[PDB]
């Protein structure tokens, strides 16, 4: 937050956006472009002109579609194999926090290899590999079992979505409030 | 009848904190409010004084310092008549201070109902909080209401009184202090909810869940060395005596190990079933 | 509960006359009438033992465990000693009559009733000491893991008198 | 981190001069908090208000004279030597504008960074009637400080003197989801993330403890194992004071 | 409080300090900053606060437990023209006594070390203790003189505080010269 | 400002000395206090219960009558009564003449000084004495601060005098 301070124009705008684009291309760490989205600064730019790719990738993470990005870049980014091997992990760390507790309903944690891989749009021997990847960055935590096919995965990378925890936190709270009014009301009446 | 000293909240907690710096030494104060005899005592705000060279006497106190403090009463609705001087002592048997003499009797001249107070453990704190006070009284104070009546005077019985050292005269007259307290709805509010044990509150769930648990173990092994210790006293009861007689000067002998075999028992148990109810109560 | 606290003076219990009722002497220099409490009557209460007491009230508070050591004439104890038997050779010798003296009695307490015989109360050694001497005894409690009381003969050295001849009661 | 230790001096002081002034809910009484702020523990031992007066029509209209400060200050030295300014009190359940710009009044004078306290008569709601907050910039960032109360031998033992679990556990527990809920739903109106990945946090860490549910039932049972055991113990007293029960009415019966 | 309590410091970790009463009593205080780390040593008058056991001011070092019963005589009168005939005796005790005082800066300068002693013998009356002071009157030092039966003590192990005490005197006045009376008698342990 | 700060500082309060004669329990001690006769002491805050054992001279409080401050075991003063130095005045090129005894004392004393580790993989152990005799007078004063000067560890001197008094416990409490 700047509000005073840093006198800008909608010419260093551009300048700035574009250490800031590229810093998420590779960056696996700390959510992804919406970040760069939630700030006012692609309403400040122009959509076209390489600077959509904050649209094109958003969608990118969710689909799994590698075709719509790759044929509306140039050759410089797409040479480095480097960058489509970060676009695998951050389409998967959406998925991997429904694991506790965000959208899913039972709130239990559980993981096969036939549902990660129709999710990632990967094998089951590529998903494999793809998950220790993840956990060697630093980016999530947790074991592996190839025997029953579980996954168990630490909660670490925190995301800025909301609204679908007000629901399932009522789950709790009705829940438990019928032990308040049978268990709770039975030791008080005592 | 007479003039009942009701210390508030804070009025005991400050001459603690004003005697606070070291054991022999000494420090004085001085009690504020206004009240009317028969009934009505109040001391509303207390405030100490810098340690002199002379100790406590006359001199001590600072007329200059008081002066300039006063003028910052009024501002903070601080304000209030003078009604005594409080010090602090180390004490003795009898005449606590022996420093002071000419205090009281100066002060006597200004209010004769005016009081001094001094707190007597000063490292000997009990726990029925025993304060000590003294008042002077030479000729007059008489053909007055009853000051003997209030609370348990009319005393002598052998020389029996407090500390044993002052029988009739005390320091002087036997005062016959009386010491009290009230407070109001909202002071009583506080202590009650606040002062417990210690501060967990609000939630006793998790705060002492893991502590308790992780020392479960040893716990466990350690109630068992009490009940290996409870029949061996029971065998060892019964097998002495055949009579049913009392040679054995054992006017109770069952009672007390009955009772540690039973309310030891009784404190291991409770405490591993009412912890154990909040012990897991996870549900979802 | 509150009453005993970390504040409690130590003292010497003497004889008891009547339940909530003793005669002790205080580590002071004086001696009080204190107040026995109703948990020490007679099997849990030791005729002359130290016991604690408080300090403004004057009652009997606890029994000290038997503590024999004070700050003049100093009795020093072992702990864990890292001395490994059998660690010089040729004290076969030696070794046969602490075995005997000290082993013997410590292990097996039933073969001295049956032959009708009492183990001797002490040995002495002569010779030099720490040549194959005073490390072999530092080696004694190892195999018989009991507590070692090391006194020297330079020691309980005072001006006063009665002290130096009670400590070799008290350990 | 660091904690804010209170003691009950302190707190009994501040309610006192909310009731002598006669403040109403248009003025909030300011005062100066004395203790030790260097090490970690930051305990409270000394408090004193100040001639404060608060206008509400503009928040930075505030009426705080600095020649008491700086005299009261060095005159209480001569009590004890380890009261210096670790910061201010003051009244009121709120927190309004004109708290913020009061804020760097006192941090010309202090070395450390500077203690605030909110002390509340009222005490509504929950625990804590009185909430600690640290004064720090990189905009104005308030982080809370755990709260104790720790006092001397004398005076903790004073409080119970002048004074002579699980279905409240439950109830605050219960509460407190019901409080969170509330703070979503408003904070979800008022920007049409950051506060609320903080709660997100906290929330998302028979769900998680399926694996050691089969390991957490064999462990109750070895617990009620040794309450079997004292419950046993406990009903051989019965039998026993039954039958002496009856010694004492074969007495009655002879004599 | 100008009576302090006498007492010993026998400790002056950096900031804290140890003193040992003369009431067979011994407590911990922290250091002031109105006395040095030099000023306390035991074998001193320290100042003690009676009520705060705690050391204030310091207190004027006047009777130590000096061991009296040595006379101290501090730059005595005496000429070596008051006898003639020892012309021959005096250059021997200038030179070897009064020279390497006398002038100070001198043997500094050239780094030269001056005996702090030089043996007298000879039978009594040839001026062997009237010549002792000469050598004090004319450097200005105090004769300090060690009487031979004072060196018999009834009592055991008084040789070791009475000589420590002998140059503890020596090092407060630094112009002090020991006279040491019949050598002959402490002198043999064949 | 030294002086508003001094009297900041005479306003604190003193302590109390004991030491530990045998250990009660872990919040509850017996202890001999050197200002008077036996009392029960304890802990209060943040004191470290491990390093206290029996002997161990402990700070006690003189109101609560607990441990505070943890200080060294230490009777009479050893840097006045005992003579100490650092390091010496006296290098190992005075001492010359020697050098058949210098490299024999260098190697048994310097040497297990600096790198005690190397006899611990060996298993032997260093001497701990060494006995120095001669005629007196002679050579006794330099190789005295030779040895410390080369290393630079304290020097402790023990005169032959202030062994043999008469008191209570005297050369017990030297050594």
């Amino acid at each position: 937050t700047l509000e005073p301070s840093t006198s800008i124009t909608l010419a260093e705008r551009q300048q700035l956006a574009y250490d800031l684009s590229i810093s998420a291309l590779l960056g696996d760490k700390i959510y992804n472009f919406g970040e760069l989205l939630h700030h006012p600064i692609m309403e400040t730019i122009v959509n076209d002109s390489n600077y959509d790719w904050l649209f094109q990738l958003l969608n990118a993470l969710t689909v799994g579609d590698f075709d719509k990005f790759d044929s509306l870049i140039k050759v410089q980014i797409s040479k480095i194999p480097i960058l489509a091997q970060h676009e695998s992990f951050l389409r998967q760390k959406i998925c991997l926090m429904t694991l506790i507790e965000t959208v899913f309903v039972k709130n239990i944690r559980m993981l096969s290899f036939e549902d990660i891989s129709k999710a990632t749009h990967l094998p089951k021997d590529n998903v494999e590999h793809l998950v220790m990847r993840a956990i060697s960055l630093g980016l999530l935590k947790g074991s592996i079992d190839q025997v029953n096919e579980l996954v168990t995965i630490s909660w670490v990378q925190p995301r800025i979505i909301s609204g679908d925890q007000i629901t399932k936190m009522k789950d709790r709270l009705v829940e438990w409030n019928d032990q308040v009014e049978k268990l709770g009301k039975k030791m008080e009446a005592r | 009848t007479k003039e009942t000293v009701y210390i508030s909240s804070i009025a005991l907690l400050k001459m603690l904190k004003h005697g606070r710096a070291g054991v022999p030494m000494e420090v004085m104060g001085l009690m504020l409010g206004e009240f009317v005899d028969d009934y009505t005592v109040n001391v509303v705000d207390v405030f100490a004084m810098p340690q002199s060279g002379t100790g406590v006497s006359v001199e001590a106190v600072d007329d200059v310092f008081q002066a300039k403090m006063m003028d910052m009463l009024k501002q903070t609705g601080r304000d209030q008549m003078v009604v005594g001087w409080y010090h602090s002592h180390p004490g003795f048997g009898c005449w606590l201070s022996s420093v002071d003499v000419n205090t009281q009797k100066s002060f006597e001249q200004l209010n004769s109902r005016a009081v001094a107070v001094v707190v007597d453990p000063i490292q000997s704190v009990k726990g029925k909080v025993v304060i000590d006070a003294f008042r002077l009284i030479d000729t007059g104070a008489l053909i007055n209401n009853l000051e003997p009546r209030q609370t348990t005077s009319n005393t002598g019985l052998l020389n029996k009184a407090n500390i044993q050292a002052l029988i009739h005269g005390l320091n002087r007259h036997y005062y016959s202090l009386n010491i009290d307290y009230h407070k109001t709805a909202k002071e009583t509010k506080m202590l009650m909810n606040l002062h417990k044990e210690q501060w967990q509150s609000g939630l006793k769930m998790y705060d002492y869940e893991e502590k308790e648990e992780s020392n479960l173990a040893a716990t466990k092994s350690m109630v068992k060395i009490a009940e290996q210790y409870s029949k061996r006293i029971e065998e060892e009861k019964e097998l002495t005596e055949e009579e049913l007689k009392t040679r054995y000067v054992g006017r109770q002998d069952p009672k007390k190990h009955l009772s540690e075999t039973a309310d030891e028992t009784l404190e291991n148990n409770i405490v591993s079933v009412l912890t154990a109810g909040v012990n897991s109560v996870a549900i979802k | 509960k509150r009453i005993q606290s970390v504040p409690l003076v130590i003292g010497q219990f003497l004889e008891p006359i009547d339940q909530n009722t003793g005669i002790v002497s205080s580590t002071t220099g004086m001696s009080y009438v204190v107040r026995i409490l109703s948990t020490l009557d007679r099997e849990l209460l030791k005729p002359s033992m130290s016991v604690a007491l408080h300090r403004h009230s004057n009652a009997l508070v606890d029994i000290l465990p038997p503590d024999s050591d004070s700050s003049i004439s100093v009795m020093g104890e072992n702990e864990k000693p890292d001395v490994t038997y059998a660690d010089v050779g040729g004290l076969d010798m030696q070794k046969q009559e602490i075995r005997e003296a000290v082993e013997l009695p410590l292990v097996q307490a039933d073969l001295y009733e049956q032959i009708g015989i009492d183990p001797p109360r002490g040995v002495l050694l002569y010779g030099p000491p720490g040549t194959g001497k005073t490390m072999l005894v530092k080696a004694v409690a190892n195999s018989t893991k009991a507590a070692f009381i090391r006194v020297n003969g330079s020691e309980f050295v005072h001006k006063y008198l009665g002290e130096g001849p009670r400590m070799v009661r008290d350990v | 981190h660091e904690k804010v230790t209170i003691a009950p001096l302190v707190l009994l002081s501040a309610l006192d001069h909310y009731e002598r002034t006669q403040t109403k809910e248009n003025k909030r009484c300011v005062g100066v908090i004395l203790g030790d702020a260097n090490s970690s523990t930051i305990r409270v031992t000394n408090s004193f208000a100040l001639p404060f007066e608060e206008d509400e029509k503009n928040s930075d209209v505030w009426f705080l004279d600095h020649n008491y400060i700086e005299n009261m200050n060095e005159m209480c030295k001569k009590i004890n030597a380890k009261e210096k300014l670790i910061g201010w009190y003051h009244s009121g359940p709120k927190l309004r504008a004109s708290d913020l710009k009061i804020n760097e009044l006192f941090k010309k004078y202090t070395q450390n960074n500077p203690l605030l306290l909110i002390v509340d008569v009222k005490q509504q709601g929950v625990g804590l009637p009185t909430d600690a907050y640290v004064a720090i910039e990189q905009e104005k960032t308030f982080l809370h400080l755990p709260c104790t109360i720790e006092a001397e031998e004398a005076e903790e033992i004073g409080v119970e003197h002048l004074l002579r679990i699980r279905l409240t556990n439950q109830l605050k527990s219960l509460k407190g989801l019901q409080s969170k809920l509330k703070d979503v739903v408003e904070y979800l109106d008022k920007v049409i993330h950051t506060i609320l990945g903080k709660l997100q946090d906290v929330f998302n860490l028979n769900n998680l403890q399926k694996a050691l549910t089969v390991k957490t039932n064999d462990e109750l049972m070895v617990i009620y194992i040794s309450n079997l055991v004292r419950s046993i113990i406990a009903f051989d007293d019965l039998i026993e004071n039954k039958i002496q029960n009856k010694k004492i009415q074969e007495q009655r019966v002879k004599d | 409080q100008l009576p302090y309590l006498v007492a010993n410091v026998v400790e002056v970790v950096g900031k804290a300090a140890v003193v040992k009463t003369s009431s067979r009593q011994t407590v911990f205080l922290p250091m002031v900053g109105l006395v040095d780390p030099d000023k306390l040593k035991p074998n001193d008058l320290v100042g003690v606060n009676k009520d705060s056991y705690l050391i204030l001011d310091t207190l004027p070092s006047e009777f130590d437990s000096r061991v009296k019963a040595m006379e101290v005589d501090e730059k005595p009168t005496e000429t070596y023209s008051d006898v003639g005939g020892l012309d021959k005796q005096i250059e021997e005790l200038v030179e070897a006594i009064v020279l390497p005082m006398k002038r100070a800066d001198k043997f500094k300068d050239m780094g030269i070390r001056a005996p702090k002693g030089a043996l007298m013998y000879g039978p009594p009356g040839t001026g062997k203790t009237l010549l002792a002071r000469a050598c004090a009157a004319q450097t200005n030092a105090t004769f300090l003189k060690l009487a031979a039966p004072q060196l018999v003590q009834m009592y055991i192990g008084e040789g070791a505080k009475l000589v420590r005490d002998a140059f503890a005197l020596a090092k407060e006045k630094a112009p002090t010269i020991i006279f040491i009376d019949e050598l002959d008698a402490i002198g043999t342990k064949r | 400002d030294k002086t508003e700060n001094d009297i900041k500082a005479l306003q604190s309060i003193g302590q109390l000395i004991g030491e530990v004669m045998k250990e009660l329990s872990e919040e509850k001690y017996i202890v001999k206090a050197s200002s008077g006769p036996r009392y029960i002491v304890g802990v209060r805050n943040s004191v470290d219960r491990s390093k206290l054992k029996k002997g161990v001279r402990v700070t006690l409080d003189i109101t609560t009558l607990t441990i505070m401050r943890i200080l060294p075991r230490e009777t009479d003063p050893l840097v006045y009564n005992m003579t100490s130095f650092e390091q010496g005045e006296i290098t190992f090129d005075g001492i010359g003449g020697l050098t058949e005894q210098i490299r024999e004392l260098r190697e048994v004393i310097e040497l297990p000084l600096k790198n005690p580790e190397i006899f611990q993989r060996v298993g032997i152990k260093p001497p701990k004495g060494v006995l120095l005799y001669g005629p007196p007078g002679t050579g006794k004063t330099l190789l005295a601060k030779a040895v410390a000067a080369t290393i630079g560890a304290n020097f402790i001197f023990s005169p032959a005098s202030g062994i043999v008094d008469k008191y209570i416990g005297e050369s017990a409490r030297i050594i």
